[PDB]
């Protein structure tokens, strides 16, 4: 599994893979691993699937019942610590065999400058979350090639399809260095799925962009 | 007023003791001899309490039947806890008029029941046989000769104060016992000893044919 | 053991062999594995038998004490969220050698598009979901056999009848290619039990056809 | 309302003492001196606390013999917590106290009794013996000479205040506290808090020994 | 009626106060003088709450010993927990005043008692010493120069107001509280808070040493 | 450690050395093993020496507490009932190294013959206890050797001071062949304890006496 | 420890050796095993001494509680009931070390034929019990030879004289071939413990015909 | 991580690096390790990541919140008792891999001499603490290093900038021999962060007089 | 760690070590280890630093909290037990690296003879107390050596000042066969602690005395291994 995100002027995108393995095994070939927890932020979660599925869900359900009680949204930072909080929950499972590693991208609506609006939260297994300031990260197993591709491939970027365009690059690099990542299956039309947040909000990026940026980048590797 | 409750308690007691039969103990020269007004045959006024304690009640059933399984209960405790020797027909008294007491003040109706507790000595041994006689309040009164409780006390009282021989043979025990008791044959009295003269346990019942014989 | 389910247009089939084995020996000749959960779900347990007739009586139970309750019917994926929770708790018992897979078979009346209608869920140790959209799927130790063979034999699959051949046939593979799962018994006449279940709800095939399409299978196949 | 039940509690608690027998403990030569009316031979009102700790009490018997319990479990306790030596009478009467105050004032019906805590030296010590009597509302009054408790106190205070005598022997003693307590051995309980024991200062003297000293 | 029960529960305290010894407590120079008409010798109405905070209280012993300890409790527990510095009389005046409040409300009987909790500054610190004055309602008022609690206070009240001096000596403090009370030593107990010791600085005198200052 | 305990006519004795070790380390020189828990029966633990300590304190105040509550003293086999308790609740601890094996002597005045009312009770680790009829008993490190010593020295005793002494020889013979028991200290003057029970209850021997019974034996055994 | 129980014609006889070893060497000569529950049963327990001595006095108090209780003697049955719980419930312990495993002998009156009234009860470590029907039986590290023994003697039992004989000889070939189980001291004077049960109750047998016996025995097998 | 504290007369500096590692790989470049608890103390803790930010929001909520309840700040004696009684109760998480040390650097304003109310304390893995007497602290891997760099070093600190200079000079050090200590980033632009305590209170340092102090200490070094 | 406590006629003198190290390293060098509990009684703890500073605080907090209770102190049976039991309590936490071994030094008011109302306690790991009557006790590390020297400088006590004395060659020696023990330092001025205890309470000992008794003492040190040789080689 591989899930990046990466900041671009004026918003956030995260995009992840479709592949679940059972040790060498392919069992999944369409398993989406990046949701949209509310209005402005999106959460991608690795390692054991189940933990990650029943993670996304938990979190969701506790920002909307929050947000339902108190009739305000929480800030960023109180939804960064309710998942440190979870995450940190989770160490003895973890230390069974359930780890569970998520990435969080969102936009504050509240920050003072709104082409800086973007932020990027990664955290660790003993529940130690780090804002980060480079502008990119990733998690999974693939998660070093894919993050040696963008510190290379940064410096295109500068709105959002060129930080798609770098994102699904960086997926890609990292299902060509990583076997338990899957690549783009032309055979089956399987694409990775991306979410896009800006000032309008989180949606979904339709699979035909994605498609097509996929296609540009293997006829680019290609010759 | 706390007064008149205590009246009224002490009334409703009396009036549920004097209203059963009449239950007689006295001391004789083989232990103490246990006989009761009892007309039925599976009902039991009498029991045994340990290896030399009896027990003796007169008054509502379900009341001293579950005072006597209770004493049972602490004079297990107390042999197996400490041993057989240091369970006493005195500690079994005191644990009664503690109990009584507290019903007889905290609970909502006061028990209609009088208990009698006897001890004789042990085997080998030579001492005057202790019996103890305790209320419906918790009061607890040391009788040296014999004990009379349940029904009209004062006939059968007065006959026993009048005829009570120290030292008598169980025949004439009985037969004293039996005429004070009824100022009657084995079908409707009840007869129970503490016989001191056997080795561990003492409780033994005196029914049947050997009952009629004895008379 | 091994239960196979595919879909066709129409609906979905879910069949299952009648082997229960303890080691080498042969324990069970006639065991059934493929329960009618409601009117419109088929449940498939493999692993410890014990284990799985509780879990499909226990699954039914809750599934009729719901719709008793509520006085309607749970969604699909309100079923199959119950079925994941209650396969996340018996992990502790799983690991100790009471382990039991399910698979689920399942007609959605509520489902926009008829032909399209049928549903196939598999689970994993770790309590895990996944709706399968490749039409086909198997559970138990030849699952592997039953799924490389129903690879091949899906593109015949165009109604009911064609779909429970290619059922037949893939528990034949899976039965030829793993000891522990029993083929057709012709000496004593038992075939594996298969469930169908379209609009109309879900109904036991009777036996007959079934044996039909093994005689006709295992014909073609000497 | 209140102090109507006050003195209702007071006035039950007082005819409760006032029917009952009387108490008498002195402090003599050498000790404490404990005399009681109790025709009894099985029932006792007079009893050990603790090593230099006397008992006494006068009443209904099943309270002052569950107070004399609980005194002996607390005074227990707190000779193997700390040390025996950190037990000492002044302790034992405040827990009287304070369990009485709260049953007087908490409970159904007051306890109807009136304690005494008697406490002498240690050996090879000097001290003057010390006594303490709490009454049924919790109230605690040290008392330099004698103790009287239940019955008809008066007169027999009167008697003692007329014929007491420090430094009294112990024929002495018995005989101001028999001659008080009137105004036979087979009807007396006789103790003593002996502060010449080396540990155990409580002792009882009843049979021929107090035929012998009366 | 809820305002005739807060009526009769006040005259009761009120009663009960009144019918107890008189308790004087006044700063002088050293610290905190307290003076209190006692004449029994176990029973103490003065006793020490931590390094630095007296205690004095008037009324029922039951009482106002039992949250003394409670009071003590809560210091000790305090003082282990942060610090000693930490420690003040004024958080100690709170919790007595929440105590009474909530016994004079839900209490089937609220407790005749009057509290005084004195405070002095530390070891080579210059601070004046604080007086809390705590009434059986939870009632807290601070008093600047003394503070008289049970029995008849208004002739008290009045000549420690006519007579009281700042500053002044130990000897002309417990003068003016002794000749403010009666309007001897065995009848007396005697305590300060003498801000010049150390650490600790509640101290008793009594004996010879409380006759010279006499 | 080694504590010996032996019938007389008319009453019963029992000795203790004074020693007390931490391996080979000599930490102790005038430890008391024998205790008077009431008038007439006397108690000697061996083992670790806080927890026999602890023990007769514990079983010294239960047997006054019983006294007290109930006006009458035990019986001396419901002494021996609460002792044997007391070491069979202790042998979770005693497993673990904090082992106490004690060894009850007393005059029992209930006895029908006087001459015969000593009792010796011997307790084993799992709180079985065994009244003595050989009228001689020991436990401890060295308790072997003073058992065979008194095996061949009892035919000597026939009242108190013949059975104090041959106690004292017994003791000087496990301490001369186990190095866990102290002996005779006469440059330091410390000689083991002694308790003498009989119809007028439980005394303690004086130094003296001892004292000069122990330099009678070593002035024997030197020449 | 060696326990025997056999049948004769009108009643049962116990007997039980008098050794109590703490490895090899002999801690108790005249330990005594066979106790009399009531008037009608006797119970004999092997293994540990201190739990078997436990097991007996909570066993008869057991049994005492219930027929002061309900004013009757529980069934045979119910008394084999009773000790085969309290043996299941002491399965933990008897796996750490503590295991005691009983031996009940008794008459029944209700039975319809007085002269096979006599009932053996055998007991195992997981409070299973069966009724014997051989007429013998036994328990203990000598209880094979005891049994081996008892299986040609048992033709010679016509009375209860006869089964007292063959019962301390069964005793005496188990103490012949097992350090564990002492046999007949003619030195000291002591001899094993028996129980005879018939009719008119269980009484113990006088030591002086069980030492007759003994010797009768010894002088056979002397030449 | 290394941490380190030094008193100057009239304050006390405070100053930490920024890496955090996972094993060799570096997870983190701009981690902020110095905390302001209140006015007048800094907290600094090395070990885990997550625990040190998690006990230092604690202990400042702790604070805090005593504050407010009594209307005064707790005595220093106070803090550091509460921060020891944290360090103790993390003893269990600590043995299984995450440990915290802290480093606590305060001015106290009821001290008698202002010039010396500077405070360091230290603590360790068993809670306890001592008030450091030589002018000096460190904590961290690095510890070693800067505090005998520090040794050599503090004769020449006589105000707040000397002190100051002192301090990223020993975490220059502590960073030149340990790996997981990061130095100073020229590259990026990411120096060490310092907090400054006073009479007037705890502030921060700003990055640019940190950056001046540093390319000064680089320049010495390379010449 | 090391502390020495002995008798004198008429009161009690305990010392302790300055340093604690954390394995070899050397993590403090002006610790203090004796504590004075109450007016009449010493209390030293060695082993783990954290647990005797914890132990000594909730020993003095638990006497002084009875003394405010009862408005008597404890006898000193008392205060022996309950620090016997605190020590008992604290087994497991020994059992898993953190033991404390405390020694109780105190003057008894109670006593009859006003010269020899000194006492020493010592303790072991089970909670076991034993009041030393030798004159001499001595827990720590280096205990060993300032016993054996101990043993022979006893003889010289004779006061409060000699026993000052002995206490610290004691404590000098131990420091000089043990490394974990710290001796006195002349270049940073750091000396041993020491409390005596006599008919008018506990006070600390000022360090300028310490000072010059450790300087007399390491001065006689360098004489005689001026004078002496080995067996006639220097």
């Amino acid at each position: 599994t591989t899930i990046v995100a990466l900041k671009y002027p004026g918003g956030v995108v995260m995009a992840g893979d479709r592949r679940s393995t059972q040790g060498n095994m392919i069992s999944g070939r369409d398993v989406r691993k990046v949701y949209i927890t509310d209005d402005y932020t999106a959460t991608g979660i690795a390692g054991t699937a189940a933990v990650a599925v029943e993670f996304a869900r938990l979190y969701a359900v506790e920002l909307e019942h929050y947000e339902k009680l108190e009739g305000v949204p929480l800030t960023f930072a109180g939804k960064i610590n309710r998942l440190a909080i979870m995450v940190r929950g989770n160490l003895a499972a973890a230390m069974q065999g359930l780890l569970a590693l998520p990435l969080l991208a969102g936009y504050d609506i509240h920050a003072s400058d709104p082409q800086s609006a973007g932020r990027i939260v990664s955290f660790d297994a003993a529940g130690g979350w780090n804002i980060e300031e480079e502008g990119y990260q990733a998690v999974g197993s693939g998660s070093l090639f894919a993050k040696s591709s963008m510190k290379k491939l940064y410096s295109q970027v500068t709105d959002g399809d060129s930080g798609l365009r770098v994102a699904v690059e960086a997926l890609y690099d990292a299902a060509d260095d990583d076997s338990a990542t899957g690549g783009p299956d032309l055979v089956r039309g399987i694409f990775p799925t991306a979410v896009i947040i800006d000032a309008d909000g989180a949606v979904d990026v339709p699979e035909s962009r994605i498609a097509e940026l996929a296609r540009a980048i293997i006829e680019s590797r290609s010759g | 007023s706390p007064e008149q409750a205590m009246r009224e308690r002490s009334e409703l007691a009396r009036k549920g003791i004097a209203r059963a039969k009449s239950v007689v103990a006295l001391a004789y020269a083989g232990g103490v001899l246990f006989v009761a007004e009892n007309p039925s045959r599976s009902l039991q006024k009498i029991s045994e309490l340990y290896d030399r304690v009896g027990f003796a009640a007169a008054g509502k059933f379900n009341e001293f039947d579950n005072l006597r399984r209770g004493g049972i209960q602490f004079a297990d405790t107390r042999g197996y806890a400490y041993d057989r020797r240091d369970v006493t027909g005195r500690q079994l008294a005191n644990v009664y008029a503690q109990t009584l007491g507290t019903i007889f003040t905290e609970q909502a109706k006061p028990y209609e029941v009088e208990l009698c507790v006897a001890e004789v000595a042990h085997y080998g041994e030579t001492k005057r046989p202790e019996l103890y006689r305790i209320t419906y309040d918790g009061s607890i009164a040391d009788e040296p000769h014999f004990v009379v409780m349940g029904g009209t006390t004062e006939p059968i009282a007065n006959a026993l104060k009048e005829s009570y021989a120290e030292n008598a043979s169980l025949t004439d025990a009985l037969r004293i016992a039996v005429a004070a008791l009824r100022a009657l044959g084995v079908a409707s009295l009840e007869v129970a000893v503490l016989d001191a003269n056997r080795p561990r346990r003492a409780f033994r019942r005196i029914t049947g044919s050997a009952l009629q014989a004895l008379l």
